[PDB]
RNA sequence: AAAAUAAAGUAUGAAUUAAUAUCAAAAUUUUAAUAAAAAUUAAAAAAUUA
RNA sequence: UAUUUAAUUUUUAUAAUUAAUAAGAAAGAAGAAUAUAAUUUA
């Protein structure tokens, strides 16, 4: 029993109860009669230039929970042709 | 090696069992008498990694006497320490197997093991022993008396008679226990093992004889009242 | 020491060597201008 | 080299960026820093910037370019314009793989004369046994991925319990598949072969004879779509009958595997056109191959 | 013996511990109150050693060495910890696995990197460890009386945490004595 | 061995599940059909009714 | 490793598709290019 | 304490008695030969408290059997 | 080159029975088939005996396979297939004359008065083609995409 | 040809025609024992019954090729037999010219 | 159009009705269960053996959505039967793992069956159809009471076969990979904390 | 490194050895000479085999 | 033999929120053993 790993066994349930407390918020949003998927902002600034001058990129991704509900859901379209009957080259 | 009697001794699934021995050659004798046995007296029972051996190549005998040949007899014949056992073989499985073809012998994991060491015991016989000729009623839950006699017979199949020659060769084989000195081979046996001591083997003064003449009158008696 | 789900995006995980191993904080070590710096005027 | 290029958060601001610097209002973007409402809280030596000259027509040029030349700026436009979610990003997604079957080995001959060594795969049936989610957090999502149809009583009992459950046809096994929310596909999905691109690399999982081994860089050969095969140019070391995780191979040194020089996967999964039936369809023109290596 | 040679372990299924939970003749749930610790400016190992006290229970005058009662601190911006002067820097943190390469030396800033928390966690175990070593119960059931939050938001609002009213005494800052 | 075990030393042999294994443990049985003696499925009697049908 | 995935194989179930068949299909697509 | 012995285990699911469902026993057999001997139709493998006949298992390419119940004799 | 000796079938017919019991059997299934197409006699071929297999597995699909009464297009939302109807196939050929629709239209009807057969067990050549010579099972091949 | 389980399809018949000519010299009086899965037991009880000929074996009734795998058990006797259907034909092809 | 094959018969009783399959076949072939709660309860008491149990909670754990509320609570009485308020709540066990020194408890396939349907009630009560909590408090208690029968916050109590040796396996994990299944199940986690917003609605407005 | 032989096993049953507590794992410094001695920090589960 | 490592505790539907650099009814053959999960078999 080293130091770290029984901090992280008593601390990982209380992690795990302090993001359900988290949760909480969006149910008594539920509740209430709204509806809603709290929103992130676009970040507009993820092009830099540094210190040696060259080009830095940050790759910044939002999940929608109304897009993977429905992908859980129900099929995709049908395979376009361009894909599988032509190979992908090396 | 594909050839059906040739045998390779492995633990890989290619190979038929190798079980323990002193030497492949000594093993390869071994697999010999076991096969010369269980074709003169159709079952065995047989110890260990043996059983599986065993059946398999009993199965390799019957598939050698269905093909009938020349080639086929005296490879057998090569093989076997009894030459006239190949002849047993050569006339008597053809008949009895003619309507299957695949695994001829049957194996049976007996639910007793050897005492000497917990080694497993299983019974292989032959199978189906009604098309057999010399073989036909016999019943072998039980052992025989003494072992030079002829076989149990299944009660409603008393009057069954065998291959002259096959009780000939029987008889001449039995005849040498009814003698003397194979009464004073028992008795000194008896002492020899009791030298090397193996416990509860009785004093050569207290070993009276396997073989009498009353208790012969009365078997010769009941032997032609199976005939 | 990439365990779990790791994103094709060809190295995002090399500078803090390697690993996506603790993540959970929203705090961190900060020079001016860096996270928790936000709220101290500069 | 193997690092990218590195880049600090101090600095990140107006005069770093690469675009046109942004301050966020929370209604409204603007390129001068928020004046707080509450004057006295003003601090002494901060100029409140309600127009900069400088700023303003830098801005403006840039803009203006950016209509007049639409050509030249279409790479600009990534800044005003991000992808929406599904549509499979090129350095987002990840796809589940399938479960196959190590059946035999082949011979092949690429154009020129060579002598390859195949391993044949087979893919008897995959479907989508489970979805999990891991308390919703992100990027602990899992596709649960079965295979071989099976009889009734083949598991323990508690296995099959989990089958009926499910609602998908009992499996003889079953492998878990990290993936993004987009490449998702509802519970009992029949996976076919293409799923796989003929001239991709793959990832693959197995047991070696006796651990768990992985290959991280092997190119797929041939498929066929009727016999549900694909062939590798390898010798696994691993028993004939041997089940293996397939997946796909994400990266290779700085490279991803799919973009628009290399291809693009068909994303969620293959889906079937409806009107193609593979009990009409021979063997031989069911083979899809790759490009000569 | 009294003690039993097979014992719960850490990769045994059964599982460790958690001693809030646990039952035991030496565990006493009655009297505890809940308390509200900011650590906002305040010094990261003073506060330790004053939530180490209430943590233990040494802070009632009915304290028994034997007996385990504490009562519940919540600690609260752990993030807002002061460490004066040039310490964040300077004050190492070490510890030896046993193996081949056996050292770790730890800048107090990249712990903060990876956890705040596990900072504050680190000088608790130390004040506790400080009275209680030669026992693992009275090292460890302490310890979980701690609840740290690295900043305001916690769900303890029910316990209703009783703001806990400590002004440090000592002038100086903290210094590292390490032999 | 450096040195003289004691009792405890001994004992710890038994928590083992090899020991527990070989040596305490209780066999599944039935009685034959046919010879009323205990049995453990997979093993036979020598008998003409053990061989055919295997009980 | 002792797991399910591991362990299990599918050795029995080989008959479901015809190995041999498809080795010579393949050996008809060897002559017919001419290899 | 009652006396310790074991009630009838023979109908639950056991790891070795699994192994011979599948095996091909044509060998061991001789007048008397069934088609499986050791496999219960419907049952988890071959384990008679285990089964799961005419509940909703969902094996489309495969046979399953009705459900009929089991005596007492057949479990113990 | 022109394909040889490979002759379409019309339908195939099963059996629960073995192959041994079938062999005396098939002087008197011609003569029912016969008319049960109502054609002449000697106007019906039927192929070599086979045997399938014993599977203690079960594989399904397989070219040697039991084949089951139940399917999946005649019931779709059946959780399972009926047990086995069939251990022993033989062939049914008719003249060679016949181009690829009249073969089929053969085919059908044939499944067509079985099936009410295998009903009617709930003098005519159906009910003998079940009853007295069991036939359990009946059905139309795939043709061949292998040309 | 040789392994095909089951039904004997016709991209098997192809294999069959195919190796007719990797053999140049055949008559459709060959001895039985140039045929796919032709054993010494299989070619045994087809010469009892008087059949030497590649012709002779494509000219069984079928109900004979059943009863000879059945009850008097060659096995594999119905590939044999198919085999030859296939072979005959383009046998006398060849041999006319 | 017609069948390929002919089609064996079988009488009313043998037949393999009660289910269907999905509306595309021929992509997703997943089994949707058409029975009627009466007889899944049926079944439930009927054949009170394991399997069947799994196979009823199964069914009635897929069918939850498009159900009525007094069917629900006909469906919650008939499942809380075996559950004693003084007893441990969701524990069936089955065998004892010596393997390690201090004995170790699997439970069997009836615990992974009950935590589904509650997760299947969570996934309907909660998600898909918030207002029908609301609605009736009938089956609002029900659910609650159901859901302190079984005991949900306290899953320490279904893997422990002795109350002297607590067993941790559901508050416990290692990074080799122990406990890696019986881990942190959120279980009644949103269903428990949005009916508490129910009535968390404090304000004076309403 | 292929080939032959020998290792779970039933039964029999010795010999070297033995100050010890249910044991003594990892590191750092010191102490009159390895220091399994001290002190500090620490983190060693059981069984079986090599 | 003590320690120390490496392996194992005999199918775990599934593996990685952290440490360091993971475990469902049971033992004969794992094979009814001559590589088919029965090659038809009395
Ligand atoms: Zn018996």
């Amino acid at each position: 029993d080293s130091f770290k790993e029984h901090y992280h066994r008593v601390h990982l349930p209380r992690r795990l109860a302090l993001q359900r407390y988290a949760r909480q918020q969006s149910l008594r949003n539920a509740a209430k009669g709204n509806v809603k998927a709290e929103e992130v902002p676009y970040k507009y600034n993820r092009w830099w230039v540094n210190e040696e001058h060259e080009f830095v990129h940050q790759y910044a991704f939002v999940e929608d929970p109304e897009v993977t509900k429905a992908k859980r859901e129900t099929l995709p379209p049908v395979t376009r042709e361009n894909i599988w009957k032509e190979p992908q080259q090396t | 090696t594909t050839e059906p009697l040739m045998a390779d001794y492995g633990w890989t699934r290619g190979k038929l069992p190798k079980f323990r021995a002193r030497s492949p050659f000594h093993r390869q004798q071994i697999a010999r008498r076991m096969v010369t046995e269980m074709i003169r007296k159709d079952y065995c029972i047989v110890g260990g990694a043996r059983a599986p051996a065993l059946r398999i190549l009993a199965d390799h005998v019957v598939e050698l006497a269905k093909a009938g040949d020349t080639d086929s007899r005296q490879q057998l014949a090569y093989f076997l320490h009894d030459p006239l056992m190949v002849d047993k073989a050569f006339d008597e499985y053809p008949r009895r197997f003619k309507d299957m073809n695949a695994k001829y012998a049957m194996m049976t994991r007996l639910k007793s093991r050897r005492r000497t060491d917990a080694v497993a015991m299983y019974f292989v016989e032959y199978k189906n022993r009604d098309m057999s000729d010399n073989h036909k009623g016999e019943d072998y839950s039980a052992g025989p008396e003494r072992f030079f006699l002829p076989p149990r017979i299944v009660e409603t199949e008393k009057g069954i008679q065998r291959p002259p020659h096959m009780q000939m060769a029987f008889d001449r084989w039995a005849s040498k226990f009814k003698t003397e000195e194979f009464h004073h081979w028992w008795r000194l046996r008896h002492a020899k093992l009791r030298y090397w001591g193996v416990r509860n083997v009785p004093h050569p003064s207290d070993v009276d004889p396997l073989w009498t003449e009353k208790e012969e009158e009365e078997w010769h008696n009941e032997m032609l009242a199976n005939t | 020491n990439l365990k779990g789900l790791v994103y094709p995006l060809p190295y995002y995980a090399m500078w803090r060597g390697n690993h996506n191993k603790y993540t959970y904080n929203k705090s961190t070590v900060c020079l001016w201008g860096e996270g928790d710096t936000r709220s101290m005027y500069h | 080299r193997c690092y990218p290029s590195l880049m600090r958060e101090k600095d990140r601001d107006m005069y770093h960026c690469y675009y046109p610097y942004l301050f966020d209002h929370g209604d409204k973007m603007s390129l001068y820093p928020k004046i707080p409402e509450n004057p006295r809280e003003w601090q002494p030596e901060q100029l409140q910037t309600t127009y900069d000259a400088i700023r303003e027509d830098k801005y403006d040029a840039f803009i203006r370019l950016r209509e007049k030349f639409p050509e030249l700026y279409q790479d600009t436009r990534a800044w005003d314009n991000p992808p929406p979610f599904g549509e499979f990003n090129m350095f987002y997604s990840v796809r589940f793989g399938m479960v196959g079957v190590k059946a035999f080995t082949c011979k092949d001959y690429d154009e020129l004369g060579n002598q390859f060594d195949c391993t044949a795969f087979w893919f008897p049936d995959n479907q989508v046994v489970k979805h999990s989610t891991r308390n919703g957090e992100v990027g602990t999502d899992k596709v649960y991925v079965g295979a071989m149809n099976v009889p009734v009583e083949f598991h323990k009992p508690h296995v099959a319990a989990f089958y009926k459950a499910a609602g998908v046809p009992v499996k003889h096994v079953c492998a878990g598949f990290p993936i993004t929310p987009d490449a998702y596909a509802p519970v009992g999905t029949k996976l076919d072969v293409r799923h796989f691109k003929p001239g991709q690399e793959v990832t693959i999982t197995f047991q070696n004879t006796a651990a768990a081994e992985t290959y991280q860089g092997v190119p797929v050969w041939r498929i066929d779509y009727k016999n549900s095969l694909i062939y590798l140019p390898t010798l696994l070391d691993a028993d004939v009958g041997t089940y293996v995780r397939f997946s796909d191979t994400i990266n290779t040194k700085g490279l991803t595997l799919w973009n628009e020089h290399r291809g693009l996967p068909a994303f969620p999964t293959f889906i079937p056109p409806e009107d193609e039936d593979l009990s009409k369809l021979a063997t031989d023109e069911c083979q899809l191959k790759s490009p000569p290596l | 013996p009294f003690k039993s040679v097979l014992r719960r372990h850490k990769h045994h299924p059964e599982g460790l511990p958690l001693y809030n939970d646990m039952s035991k003749q030496w565990l006493c749930r009655e009297g505890e109150r809940w308390w509200l610790l900011d650590a906002r400016g305040e010094q990261l190992p003073r506060v330790a050693a004053v939530a180490a006290q209430y943590i233990t229970g040494q802070h009632r005058p009915d304290f028994t060495p034997g007996m385990i009662t504490g009562d519940h601190v919540v600690i609260v911006n752990i993030k807002d910890v002061v460490m004066v002067g040039d310490q964040w820097i300077r004050v190492p943190i070490t510890w030896q696995t046993a193996y081949p390469g056996g050292k770790y030396r730890i800048r107090l800033t990249d712990m903060y990197e990876r956890d705040p928390c596990m900072l504050m966690w680190w000088f608790l175990k130390d004040e506790v460890n400080r009275h209680f070593v030669r026992k693992l119960k009275t090292r460890i059931a302490p310890l979980e009386k701690a609840w740290l939050y690295e900043d305001s938001i916690h769900p303890h609002a029910d316990k209703n945490p009783r703001p806990l009213c400590w002004t440090d005494p000592e002038v100086k800052g903290w210094k590292y004595r390490d032999p | 061995p450096k040195r003289k075990k004691n009792p405890m030393q001994l004992r710890r042999k038994v928590y083992g599940l090899h020991f527990k294994e070989k040596y305490l443990k209780m066999e599944e049985w039935y009685y034959c059909p046919l010879c009323a003696e205990p049995k453990k499925p997979g093993e036979w009697c020598r008998r003409e009714d053990c061989r055919q049908i295997k009980p | 490793t002792n797991r399910h995935f591991f362990v299990a194989r599918a050795n029995a179930f080989f008959s479901r598709l015809p190995i041999a068949r498809v080795q010579r299909s393949l050996a008809m697509e060897a002559v017919r290019e001419g290899r | 304490t009652p006396v310790r012995d074991r009630k009838c285990t023979l109908q639950y699911y056991n790891p070795i008695r699994a192994r011979f469902v599948y095996r091909r026993d044509k060998p061991l057999f001789d007048k008397y030969h069934v088609t499986a001997r050791n496999l219960a139709p419907g049952f988890s493998r071959g384990a008679l408290k285990h089964d799961w006949r005419a509940l909703g298992v969902y094996t489309p390419d495969h046979p399953q059997v009705p459900y009929h119940p089991l005596q007492t004799w057949m479990l113990g | 080159s022109p394909l040889f000796g490979a002759r379409v079938p019309c339908c195939v017919v099963g059996t629960l029975r073995t192959a041994k019991e079938i062999i005396v059997l098939k002087r008197d299934i011609q003569s029912l088939l016969c008319e049960l197409m109502e054609l002449p006699q000697g106007s019906v071929t039927l192929g070599p005996l086979q045997q399938l297999r014993e599977m203690m597995l079960y594989r399904h699909g397989t070219p040697l396979s039991p084949r089951l009464g139940d399917e999946r297009q005649l019931n779709m939302d059946a959780y399972a297939r009926r047990p086995i109807a069939a251990r022993t196939m033989m062939d049914v050929f008719l003249a060679e004359d016949m181009s690829l629709d009249e073969i089929v239209n053969f085919g059908r009807l044939s499944l067509g008065k079985l099936q009410i057969a295998l009903n009617n067990l709930r003098v005519e050549p159906a009910q003998l083609l079940v009853d007295r010579m069991g036939i359990s099972y009946c059905e139309i091949p795939s043709l061949d995409e292998s040309d | 040809g040789i392994a095909t389980g089951g039904r004997v399809t016709n991209e098997d018949r192809r294999w069959w025609l195919v190796h007719l000519e990797c053999a140049p010299d055949i008559t459709p009086g060959t001895f039985i024992a140039w045929l796919d899965c032709c054993g010494t037991h299989t070619c045994k009880k087809l010469i009892e019954r008087n059949i030497w000929t590649i012709e002779q074996v494509a000219a069984l009734d079928s109900d004979q090729v059943d009863e000879l795998k059945y009850r008097e058990g060659c096995l594999k006797m119905d590939v044999v037999w198919e085999h030859a259907r296939t072979i005959i034909t383009p046998l006398r092809q060849r041999e006319v010219t | 159009r017609f069948p390929s094959q002919t089609m064996s018969p079988c009488s009313h009783e043998e037949e393999m009705r009660g289910y269907v399959v999905s509306r595309d076949y021929p992509l997703i072939d997943r089994l949707h269960c058409t029975r009627s709660i009466e007889e899944l309860v049926a079944q439930f008491e009927d054949r009170p053996q394991i399997e069947s149990r799994v196979a009823a909670l199964a069914d009635m754990a897929s069918t939850v959505s498009f159900r009525s509320d007094e069917e629900l609570l006909r469906m919650f009485t008939a499942i809380s039967a075996p559950f004693s308020v003084d007893g441990r709540g969701l524990n069936f066990l089955t065998v004892k793992v010596s393997k390690f020194g201090r004995p170790y408890y699997v439970p069997n396939s009836l615990l992974p069956a009950y935590v589904n349907l509650v997760d299947a009630t969570t996934i309907a009560l909660v998600r898909e159809q918030p207002w029908r909590l609301s609605a009736s408090p009938a089956l609002f208690i029900q659910v609650l009471q159901f859901m302190a029968l079984i005991k949900v916050f306290e899953p320490n109590k279904w893997f422990t076969f002795s109350d002297h040796a607590p067993s941790n396996r559901a508050d416990y994990r290692h990074a080799i990979g122990v406990n890696h299944s019986t881990a942190f199940w959120g279980t009644g986690e949103e269903l428990y904390d949005f009916m508490v917003e129910l009535l968390r609605v404090e304000d004076d407005g309403r």
